[PDB]
RNA sequence: GUAGGUGGGGUAACGGCUCACCUAGGCGACGAUCCCUAGCUGGUCUGAGAGGAUGACCAGCCACACUGGAACUGAGACACGGUC
RNA sequence: CACCGGCUAACUCCGUGCCAGCAGCCGCGGUAAUACGGAGGGUGCAAGCGUUAAUCGGAAUUACUGGGCGUAAAGCGCACGCAGGCGGUUUGUUAAGUCAGAUGUGAAAUCCCCGGGCUCAACCUGGGAACUGCAUCUGAUACUGGCAAGCUUGAGUCUCGUAGAGG
RNA sequence: UGACGCUCAGGUGCGAAAGCGUGGGGAGCAAACAGGAUUAGAUACCCUGGUAGUCCACGCCGUAAACGAUGUCGACUUGGAGGU
């Protein structure tokens, strides 16, 4: 149900992707809206993303030290 | 400075330092005498102002002005040093608390007796 | 009129023979029901300094529209280095100004308003911003006026 | 380059005004023809109108009033630096009220009187006194 | 009501900047003695070899007042 | 943490009657009241803006009878409680027990009432007060207990009560000797020549 | 063991937690790594506010128990007044 | 208990004579010192009063609110340019930013408001308000962002010609 | 053609004169220096000479009151007299 959606930016793991999810953030003190990036490692059990995907993740359990992200599908090829 | 500036880089406050370093955030520390002498003031103003320089117990070695007419302090008394700047004496930060530890009281004092450490008569 | 002496300065030329003294007097003058004017006056002599300061005030008044005893909204003035802010406050709010926008605020009959002098506090200046400040405040019927609305519309 | 057509429109105003101009025109936009809708129906210009097709331009008709511009000041809040939004319950009064901003809300452009009554925030375009 | 001082001649072995003497006093001791007010405010102008008065502390006998030139 | 001073030296600083005496005989022939105490005070000079701010506070603290402590504590009451500072102080002020007492006519002066208040000779309420800063609150009844009810100073003060201007927020019984706080005194019931926001002004520093 | 994978082992439990093998990754100017300082929070002080400073008392959380290791017993400890 | 030259409420006499000393800053003291020391008088606080330390304030003196850069401190010697920031105009679409409502949560204490209890107060306490936040759900779609298709005014290309101690 | 734009930390290049390296060149000029004066002194200003250098090639240096002591880009806002 929670997901979140974002860029794949590597692919170079055994089914795993790093996935970079783009947020747009008011700064506390000065008020402008900034860019700020959330990296994830999720698993991808097919190996099916590719670099510049973009992809829906959803929170799992812990699937190795880095991964408790997995995910849902594949919304944009690149 | 514009918006995208401060992001990058926000304002700095500037880190002002003590002007009585020496206390290191104590209102009085103990000190001995290691000399016991007399100082002419900055060029307006002309006398012998009684000073002696101070090993403190934190191992700074400071001067410290001794106010009021007349001291019994000589090298090796131990005394109490508060925080006061001497405007016209290059260097002097501290007083020395008269009426504690071996520093007596101002002889024959009548008013402001407290600053002096005088008893009511 | 209600009378205020605000500052009073000695000034110097230097001659031949050595330096000529002389005093200034800054004043404000004041119905306590909107008008206000601030004079300067120059002379060899305090009392005559004054004297001078107040025949100016009381010939330059401007006019403010008061909001019973206090501001109508937010103003800034600004004079030379001078800048001054003043707001409406509620009634026992009492002036609270510093010094030269007091003397202004207070002949003006303003009993409650918020005030802070930035910058320059040179009591010659600082006097010119208040009553800047005053003189370029807006009544709701005045602003409704050039707006072509009534004041229902406005407010 | 040109990179905020509304803080432009704005200074338009303001120069024009200051200048004793009877009318200022610029590139028109459905943006500006939106806040010079809002200027006009609370009588800070007198009225306005677009002319063209392939590049349509705005000309407005600047009020005076007893000889001195009505629009006393105008200013860019909101801009493409530092975009400002509020909610309906901090949405700015101006000049305590003797003013206007115009809020681009969800429902269009208007006042924060307008704002407040719609009960709506929005992203706060101008301040106009 | 104030403590009393020790006045003792000598001879002004140097002068130093800002009216500040190297000054050997009868008894041999060499102070670094500065003008007194009343000299400067009147001009009595001291030199190397002047014969001074100078009044000492017992605060400190490295230092004193010229109070007079002979 | 009282005043135990000379009285008529606070009056002829202030230049005005504090009232600090019972008001039996003129302040003007027990004491110089026009010039101000001491060697200097035939001299009038002129007083800065802050020293007059502070001659109008410590007129009221003076009147009262209240160290600057409990004073302050009174303005930051005052502050805090809706409307107008200024009015709220001198409420404050008028509602404390020893001021009740003496504007009923119980004690000469305030100190008088103060000593009563202090030696358990007032009821609030039936209930023995000895507190001088008690807040009287509206339909309150104070009243002299019945072994103070012979003190001859508290007969004498109902008589001298009877020449000053009554309260027209209290309603006393001088056969009873109680009276009850009606309600709080208006702006306009207290006298005119507090100018109370100059205290306002002073603590606004 | 660094990042991921596979398989075995391990844990109350997911997991490089551990091991063997395979792949060559993983983190970093959105400040990694390194150095210095520091228990964190509710709050507290100051300030018109936005801030700034602070984290004593009280209450929540964490860590430590002469110093460095280690486990045992137990529902729970790697245990202030237990063990080696 | 401190203070009484100004800031800063409160002034005289005597002693001293740039000495002794005072002092936060400005300053005071060299013979008639309201500034030193004492005294009389006064002012402010008061079971405290001063002094020192320390933090914030005043300081818009790091300026988000809320500052500057010709000469006061401050425009890189000049350009090109990657990351980054910013983006003309129209339609559709999306709904990330944004806005609205709702739900959950945001410990108690503390702060604030209206009450209550200790003779009053401090203090204790009932209820409320507040905790400006975070997450989720449902909506809104002007503006900003994404996506798609355009448009020509920004920016380029081509044609012809001109001046120039440009290299 | 159809927003392809503006700005730009880091980066890259250009950057007077002096200076540096190597090899040429060297009329005039001229730090240093030599002599002649002046003066209280004259390590100067003045006079007569004069080496590096000034010139060329290639490489280096990366600074100047490198100034409009005014960053770049875009829009808007009365006039007058000139130059190209
Ligand atoms: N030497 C010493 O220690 O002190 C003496 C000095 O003060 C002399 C004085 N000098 C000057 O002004 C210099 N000006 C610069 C050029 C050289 C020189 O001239 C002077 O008066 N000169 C005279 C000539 C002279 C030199 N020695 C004796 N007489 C002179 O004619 N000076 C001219 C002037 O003062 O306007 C001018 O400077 C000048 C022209 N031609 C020459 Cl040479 N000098
Ligand atoms: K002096
Ligand atoms: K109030
Ligand atoms: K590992
Ligand atoms: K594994
Ligand atoms: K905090
Ligand atoms: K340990
Ligand atoms: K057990
Ligand atoms: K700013
Ligand atoms: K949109
Ligand atoms: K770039
Ligand atoms: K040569
Ligand atoms: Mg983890
Ligand atoms: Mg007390
Ligand atoms: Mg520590
Ligand atoms: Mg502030
Ligand atoms: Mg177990
Ligand atoms: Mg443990
Ligand atoms: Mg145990
Ligand atoms: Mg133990
Ligand atoms: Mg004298
Ligand atoms: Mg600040
Ligand atoms: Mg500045
Ligand atoms: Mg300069
Ligand atoms: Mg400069
Ligand atoms: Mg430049
Ligand atoms: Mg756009
Ligand atoms: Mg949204
Ligand atoms: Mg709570
Ligand atoms: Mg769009
Ligand atoms: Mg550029
Ligand atoms: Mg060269
Ligand atoms: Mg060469
Ligand atoms: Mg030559
Ligand atoms: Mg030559
Ligand atoms: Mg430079
Ligand atoms: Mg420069």
């Amino acid at each position: 149900i929670r997901t979140l959606q974002g860029r794949v930016v590597s692919d170079k793991m055994e089914k795993s992707i790093v996935v970079a999810i783009e947020r747009f953030v008011k700064h506390p003190i000065y008020g402008k809206f900034i860019k700020r990036t959330t990296k994830l490692h999720v698993h991808d059990e097919n190996n099916e993303c590719g670099i510049g995907d973009v992809v829906e993740i959803r929170e799992c359990r812990p699937l190795s030290k880095t991964k408790s992200w997995t995910l849902v599908r594949v919304v944009e090829k690149a | 400075a514009t918006v995208n500036q401060l992001v990058r880089k926000p304002r700095a406050r500037k880190v002002a330092k003590s002007n009585v370093p020496a206390l290191e955030a104590c209102p009085q520390k103990r000190g001995v005498c290691t000399r016991v002498y007399t100082t002419t003031p900055k060029k307006p103003n002309s006398a012998l102002r009684k000073v002696c320089r101070v090993r403190l117990t934190n191992g700074f070695e400071v001067t410290s002005y001794i106010g009021g007419e007349g001291h019994n302090l000589q090298e090796h008394s131990v005394i109490l040093i508060r925080g006061g700047r001497v405007k016209d004496l290059p260097g002097v930060r501290y007083h020395t608390v008269r009426g504690a530890l071996d520093c007596s009281g101002v002889k024959d004092r009548k008013q402001a007796r407290s600053k002096y450490g005088v008893k009511r008569p | 009129l209600q009378e205020k002496l605000i500052a009073v300065n000695r000034v110097s030329k230097t001659v031949k023979g050595g330096r000529i003294f002389s005093f200034t007097a800054l004043t404000v003058v004041g119905d306590g029901n909107g008008r206000v004017g601030f004079g300067y006056g120059k002379a060899r002599e305090v009392p005559a300094a004054i004297q001078k300061a107040m025949e100016k005030a009381r010939r330059n008044m401007i006019n403010v529209a008061l909001n019973n005893g206090t501001l109508q909204h937010p103003v800034k003035g600004v004079h030379t280095g001078s800048r001054v802010f003043m707001q409406p406050a509620s009634e026992g709010t009492g002036i609270i100004a510093g010094g030269a926008m007091r003397a202004v605020l207070e002949v003006a009959g303003v009993h409650n308003v918020l005030a802070k002098a930035y910058g320059s506090t040179n009591p010659i200046n600082v006097v010119r911003a208040t009553i800047d400040g005053l003189e370029n405040m807006n009544s709701p019927e005045m602003v409704a006026a050039k707006r072509g609305k009534s004041v229902e519309e406005i407010l | 380059s040109m990179q905020d057509p509304i803080a432009d429109m704005l200074t338009r105003i303001r120069n024009g005004q200051a200048a004793n101009k009877a009318a200022v025109t610029m590139p028109s936009s459905k943006l500006k023809v939106a806040i010079a809708n809002v200027l006009k129906e609370e009588g800070f210009i007198e009225d306005f109108k677009v002319e063209g097709d392939t590049k349509p331009e705005l000309e407005l008709t600047l009020k005076y009033f007893q000889g001195k511009a009505v629009v006393e000041s105008i200013q860019r809040v909101s801009r493409p630096g530092l975009r400002i939004y509020k909610r309906k319950d901090e949405l700015p009064k101006v000049m305590a009220g003797l003013g206007i901003a115009v809020v681009s809300t969800s429902k269009g452009v208007m006042t924060d009187r307008a704002a407040r009554q719609a009960g709506l925030g929005g992203e706060i375009i101008c301040y106009v006194a | 009501a104030k403590e009393d001082n020790i006045e003792m001649q000598g001879t002004v072995l140097e002068t130093l900047p800002n009216t500040m003497f190297r000054v050997e006093l009868e008894n041999g001791h060499v102070v670094t003695a500065h003008i007194s007010g009343k000299m400067r405010k009147n001009y009595i102008r001291i030199l190397t070899g002047d014969k001074v008065t100078v009044e000492l502390t017992p605060y400190d006998l490295s230092k004193g007042r010229i109070v007079f030139r002979s | 943490a009282r005043y135990l001073g000379p009285k008529l030296k606070l009056s002829r600083r202030e230049g005005t009657d504090l009232f600090l005496k019972s008001g039996v005989r003129a302040i003007d022939t027990k004491c110089k009241i026009e010039q101000a105490p001491g060697q200097h005070g035939a001299r009038k000079p002129r007083l800065s803006d802050y020293g007059v701010q502070l001659r109008e506070k410590q007129k009221v603290r003076r009147i009262y009878g209240v160290l600057e402590r409990q004073f302050r504590n009174y303005y930051k009451e005052a502050a805090r409680l809706k409307g107008n500072t200024g009015e709220n102080l001198l409420a404050l002020l008028e509602g404390r027990l020893d001021n009740v007492v003496y504007r009923m006519g119980f004690g000469a002066t305030r100190a008088e009432a103060r000593q009563l208040v202090s030696h358990k000779a007032i009821m609030v309420n039936g209930r023995v007060v000895n507190i001088a800063s008690y807040q009287v609150s509206p339909n309150d009844v104070v009243s002299i207990r019945e072994k103070a009810k012979k003190q001859s100073r508290v007969k004498a003060a109902l008589e001298l009560a009877e020449q000053r201007e009554k309260p027209t927020w209290l309603e006393v019984d001088a056969g009873k000797m109680e009276g009850t706080f009606k309600r709080k005194p208006e702006r306009s019931d207290l006298s005119a020549d507090i100018n109370e926001h100059l205290i306002v002004e002073l603590y606004s520093k």
